[PDB]
């Protein structure tokens, strides 16, 4: 799952949801 | 090989020229919508402005090291152009420069005339001094080559033309836009030179876009009775352009 | 409380090792790591 | 990215002569060695690659060491350094930027602490470096609340953890950095890139508390220039630099001293 | 083992970093989120937001209310100037107000500005104000003429209080330093274009108030922190 | 996410004035360039992207430094620490939030672990962090079973090892973090903050069983708030925090010092 | 946690590395780009512009122009040598102009090279100047003679100041080194073809200018610190 | 996402227009 | 932070591993090849030819 | 083989059934 | 390349034959 | 990018012709 900002790939390793990156808007 | 070069009310010739140049490439114009930071309705003078302005012609002999006027300013008395420059905070345009020096057949030397953008010179002392506003806006008038000490050392500009001012070496001077007046074959230089600096516009009188400089390269020979000929400066600004329309500062 | 580096200011409390017995800084706490030294 | 390649040339005996131009037009004479010289015929391989701008000051240099000395007394007072951001600082970087009039790019920063050690020990070391734009309040002591870093960009480094890097959007408010201005202030004064190159300033701070062993931390700064565009390219510095965001280098009582090698006389190099 | 490679800046903690990281309270759910009045989103919208500029911060109005109103005479029969203050967002005394604050923790910013103006004085007190923004590059004009070449409004007070007027964002860069040194962004300043007129039995002053807020145009860049504010010293628990 | 554009405009003579408004309404008054300038057509790039929410908390930023003294000697009794956990504590961070009447997000907490070294040598200190739940038993030695944490979440920390870091979900058993509090006890007591934002309490013990170098644990706490909402935006603090989960500021015998820079006369700034 | 395996290397930081790295200013959005005249890409671009060679470097001439300038006698009724230079771009006294100082910043390099020399006296004055470039391998030609069995051109002075002459690139190897030991790229030395010849009335000496460009031939290699310049001891803030 | 030099990969870990690696020509 | 693991060996130099590795010369482009008589690829090549014995190896 | 908690990839890197992470429910 | 034992992947990031992980059977 | 020599993955995660592994046969 990869996108464009202001292209990059970000899965979630992670299994909880606090776990996860910085949101987008 | 000839040419004539139109602008306002104002014409131009020259019986013989190397075909002028262009500044960078690129042929001035007005500001893009898309550029743009000046929110409001620029102010275009047009033929009023846009128009050729001739100098204060200086003198040239077998002893004359070298000139420079920088840009704007220089034409700060010219016309609606000078008065529209304070009276608003920014402004842009290009210019035609045409410098102008006829000789003879009879006699030798060579000029380097050559546009320099953000040309910042180097005051000539070992220390914290930096350079006097008033030195760097000579008016019409320009920068002589004078070797022989100043009312304020302390904020003069290097006197060293070979070291282009800035120590950078005369010779490697050719990367900017430049022509060469060479007496035994052309008698003038041309050059026109878009808005160059890192913003839409910017302020008439903080900053000068530009610097023109000449250099006798090739010293002023001659078997001839005259052995001192003028050098006369001519430039019309093109794409005239001012914003913040206020008072005229002083 | 000592062994060679380490003494408090002060009668009682931890102790303060060298470095700011005179410091400029307070230490122990009677400010008695900074009590009277001007030499 | 390919140079062109050398075509057979042959025995010209032409009206039109390539070979004679005139400088004066300001122009470069357009004349290529088949023009002059019965030529061979070379397929070229060489490549400009590497002579692409990118290639040039893509490359990471130092622009900066700051040298923090650690004082055990006073401690919550000192031990805090400042600098002024630029890299009119460190000639080589210097000098090739100042190749143009304007650039424009991201920087990557990247950061070598270096602890002299002065007691027969170390312990453990804690480095702040807090990235302080113009506007931002200055620390004032190894304890200003400044360190907060609230919305500050901060970066931390520790004896053993591997150097610390990070990435810079090119910043400024117009379309480039300045490398040179031939212009003044809103008050006439200070002809300088100065003006305008105030990027804010960079400051360290030892984190590890009031502790036993004197020592140094030389905390040394290097950039590499990303996604570059560069216009109006000017003559290089031809002497030392005497200070930054000034053009100045007359010396005191020193000679004008080129890099030009003099020789005894013309007919003979 | 996947035959990997450590990488320059690894192992480094920064502040403004973004990485995923496991989470202490596996499989916990949090409270389910709810319908809550007037949320927010970004800052912008606060900017947005007129404030009120404590215009007169004389030593003498300081800790009051009145810094926050300017005062106007019935007896004043001239072009006179009535006060005046720097543009820059995080200039004095805009700094303190919302958006001088807000911008005051961005390095960067450009827009145009919305100064709005109310009188307060009786129903039965006229007057035209000249409000003018005079663009730098030259300084604070001393004169009314010397204040109205440039961009300005004239006010006349009748029955809507207010008048809001621009501030053109007109810069030669893009953006503006939040923290300006000696560079401005001109100033504003306020003058008698008629005089303020009354009626017989009636008050011979007028309070007048001004904010500021944000133009759709406005924005900020460069998160950095705030200066207007500090600590000094720990706070108790 | 971008700014609109200024768009061209022209001489109004209209009956209609949208310069004149009223305050009184409570509405700030809707005005734009164009409306009152014969204004240029700009096309804006400028982005908010920036000036977003997240962007804004979404920086990890100090909110407590928790300093442990070794004690060599009762070693299994003191050399630990607790803290009441919050946010309320250290200014630059604080001030953000108590941008908003509420707040709602998760948090990533990331250490920093700082030996000063006192006698000749550190030795291998190991440090635990034990996150403890308001009911949770509090550790009273540094060998309380509590260090057990059969249930709770511990983090471990040893000389050598990368700054610790985690992430944690949004507690609370509302909505969301309530930035302030116009409100009481149960027993009508401690109108503050204070009534709800106990979260519990952290807690570090060097686990380093009796040794022999006497010596400093300084570890920093840092917080990046994410997945970011918040609501009814209050005006900012305007001079010095006093104590936590309070408004209070006035101080002992001293003046109410703003940030309001004074003048001599509005005539001139 | 997936097994992966460290790599000899890994940690080390390196000065012309490529790798990404976390952002200090997140939702960052730089000041858009512009219409800016003149941009540039690739260094090459300059060393393909003329720069002034300092030809006259004696001791007598080297801190004005007149290095840059050499002069013909109306005299001279002779084969005589007027002046000759080595020919490594980076070759004294090449290597301070434009060319050679960008090349001062590669290890290697491969081209042909353009020389270009203008003629300034009178205009009524004459001359048949002869321009040799002389192939490595040998040394410095001692006769006119000597000269002109190599890579020559006849230079007649008339009407167009300038003529353009080549180096044609000639290596044994493709590139060659940047900075050159013992090792030589040849040398071009100036002869006079007829004599400078003037009428009555005349200055009887002539300037003559020279310079030197990269052809479309031209290229280099291997980044390396320049030479041509120095710092010892510290610049001032 | 993969190319052809003077092949390997190379997407954006990075969600910063600025994180990302040297540019191409 | 993709959940990684390191692994027993990490960090090891070893003369005959086979990784990649910065260039310390980017955008440099090698002087192209050529046309270079009588090759080689692999030793044994060597080995398939006649070597004269050293037969007689008396001090003598 | 990617999922949805209270999307993120996960496989086994490890060849024994009790390597493996956390069971699901 | 990936499998079931007493799911996960596994390809041989090794050039040489030894460098191989253990067998299956 | 796999293969087989005396089953594994490797494309080349640089930029530069010299960055990569030991040459195929
Ligand atoms: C905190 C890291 C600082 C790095 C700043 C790089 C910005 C370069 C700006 C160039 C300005 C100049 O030197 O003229
Ligand atoms: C163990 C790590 C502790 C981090 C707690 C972050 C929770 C923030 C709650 C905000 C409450 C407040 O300060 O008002
Ligand atoms: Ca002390």
């Amino acid at each position: 799952a990869q996108v464009s900002r202001q292209n990059y790939f970000n899965i979630n390793y992670f299994k909880d949801a606090a776990s996860n990156g910085a949101s987008k808007l | 090989r000839i040419i004539q070069i139109t602008r306002g009310d104002s014409t131009i010739t020259s019986q013989d020229v190397a075909n002028a140049i262009v500044a960078y490439g690129v042929w001035p114009h007005y500001l893009s919508s898309k550029d743009a930071s000046a929110i409001d309705k620029p102010s275009q003078p047009d033929t009023s402005s846009n128009r050729f302005y001739t100098l204060r012609s200086v003198t040239w002999s077998s002893s004359s090291k070298g000139w420079w006027w920088k840009l704007p300013d220089a034409l700060k008395d010219m016309g609606i152009f000078g008065e529209n420059m304070f009276y608003h905070y920014l402004g842009r345009s290009g210019y035609t420069i045409h410098v102008q020096c006829n000789a003879s057949k009879f006699h030798q030397g060579t000029l380097i005339v050559a546009l320099i953008p953000e040309h910042q010179i180097a005051s000539a002392l070992h220390g914290n001094v930096n350079v006097g506003y008033n030195y760097t806006h000579p008016g019409e008038t320009g920068r002589e080559v004078k070797a022989e000490t100043r009312l304020n050392p302390d904020l003069q500009p290097t006197e060293e033309y070979w070291l282009n001012f800035d120590g950078t070496l005369l010779g490697n001077i050719t990367i900017f836009p430049h022509q060469f007046i060479n007496l035994r074959s052309n008698n003038s230089a041309t050059i026109i030179a878009p808005y160059v600096n890192a913003v839409p516009m910017d302020s008439m009188r903080s900053h000068n876009n530009w610097s023109l400089v000449i250099i006798p390269i090739c010293p002023l020979e001659t078997s001839s009775a005259i052995n001192t000929i003028p050098i006369t400066i001519s430039i019309s600004p093109m794409c005239a352009e001012f914003s913040g329309a206020r008072a005229k500062r002083q | 409380c000592r062994i060679h580096e380490i003494s408090c200011g002060a009668h009682s409390t931890q102790c303060i090792p060298v470095s700011w017995r005179c410091d400029g800084e307070n230490d122990c706490d009677s400010g008695e790591d900074e009590e009277n030294c001007g030499n | 990215l390919v140079v062109p390649n050398i075509n057979s040339s042959n025995p010209t005996t032409s009206n039109s002569a390539p070979a004679l131009d005139a400088a004066e037009t300001g122009h470069t004479s357009s004349v290529q060695p088949e023009d002059v010289i019965e030529t061979r015929y070379v397929q070229t391989s060489q490549t400009r690659d590497e002579m692409s701008l990118e290639s040039f000051l893509g490359r990471s240099g130092c622009i900066h060491e700051s040298k923090l000395e650690v004082t055990l007394a006073n401690y919550n007072k000192e031990n805090f350094t400042v600098w002024a951001i630029n890299l009119q600082e460190m000639a080589q970087i210097r000098r090739k930027f100042e190749l143009f009039t304007y650039t424009r790019f991201d920087s990557e920063i990247t950061l070598v602490p270096c602890i002299s050690a002065l007691s027969q020990d170390i312990g453990h070391i804690t480095m702040q470096y807090m990235y302080v734009p113009p506007g931002a309040p200055v620390p004032n002591s190894r304890d200003d609340y400044a360190w907060q870093s609230g919305t500050n960009a901060s970066v931390f480094w520790q004896h053993g953890q591997a150097y610390p890097r990070f990435s810079l959007p090119f910043l400024s408010v117009a379309s480039a950095y300045y490398m040179f201005y031939d212009g003044y202030d809103e008050q006439d004064q200070n002809y300088g890139t100065a003006n305008t190159n105030n990027m804010g300033s960079l400051c360290s701070r030892i984190v590890t508390e009031k502790h036993i062993h004197k020592v140094h931390i030389m905390t040394r700064i290097y950039h590499k220039a990303k996604h570059v565009k560069a216009w109006c390219p000017r003559p290089p510095r031809a002497l030392e630099y005497t200070r930054a965001h000034r053009t100045n280098f007359k010396i005191e009582d020193r000679s004008i001293q080129t890099a030009i090698v003099t020789r005894p006389i013309i007919t003979t190099a | 083992g996947l035959p990997v490679f450590i990488t320059p800046g690894s192992g480094q903690f920064l502040t403004t970093d973004d990485f995923q990281s496991p989470c202490a309270l596996p499989w916990y759910h949090p409270t389910k989120e709810i319908s809550i009045p007037g949320e927010v989103k970004n800052l912008v919208e606060i900017c947005q937001v007129d404030s009120l500029v404590p215009i007169n911060n004389t030593d003498t109005y300081i800790n009051s209310e009145n810094m926050y109103s300017v005062v106007l005479q019935s007896s004043i029969n001239a072009p006179d100037k009535i006060f005046s203050i720097r543009t820059d967002v995080a200039s004095q005394p805009l700094a303190t107000t919302l958006i001088g604050e807000i911008s005051s923790y961005f390095t960067h910013w450009t827009g145009s500005l919305r100064f709005s103006f109310m009188f307060c004085g009786t129903a039965n007190t006229t007057v035209k104000l000249l409000l003018a923004y005079t663009p730098p590059g030259i300084a604070e004009p001393t004169t009314r003429k010397d204040a109205m070449l440039g961009t300005h409004v004239i006010w006349d007070v009748g029955l809507q209080s207010t008048i809001s007027m621009v501030v053109p964002w007109i810069s030669a860069s893009h953006y503006r330093n939040t923290s300006p040194g000696r560079s401005t962004s001109g100033y504003i300043t306020c003058w008698y274009q008629t005089r303020l007129v009354i009626p017989p039995q009636t008050p011979p002053t007028a309070r007048l108030l001004c904010f500021v807020s944000g133009c759709k145009d406005f924005c900020l860049r460069m998160a950095r922190d705030t200066n207007l504010h500090l600590q000094s010293g720990a706070i108790a628990q």
